[PDB]
């Protein structure tokens, strides 16, 4: 899911959102971030906070 | 600053160009003297799809 969504918000919607007689552009699916998962334990491990 | 920096040299872009969205660099460009800028165009979009 991400994959591709990935491949279509960073190469596709962005020329479609633009593209001649097009409004409001909506993805199913979401573009890359850098998720970045905490661990709790590991969080009250060595004393840190997010 | 030599407590805690290490520099050295490189190369960089002076002029980062886009076009549409995404990274691009511009080519300016002649057809012969006596010739249809159509046929020149032609040619370019012969020798870019290699």
């Amino acid at each position: 899911q991400e994959d591709i969504s990935d491949y279509v918000a960073a190469n596709m919607k962005d020329a479609i959102s633009r593209t001649s007689g097009v409004g409001d552009v909506q993805l199913f699916g979401s573009q890359y971030a850098m998720r970045i998962w905490m661990n709790p334990n590991e969080l009250n491990k060595f004393q840190l906070t997010p | 600053f030599s407590a805690f920096s290490s520099s050295r040299w490189e190369y960089g872009s002076p002029r980062l160009e886009r076009y549409n969205g995404l990274p691009s660099m511009e080519i300016l460009g002649q057809a012969a003297p006596g010739k249809s800028t159509g046929e020149a165009m032609e040619l370019m979009e012969q020798l870019a799809s290699k």
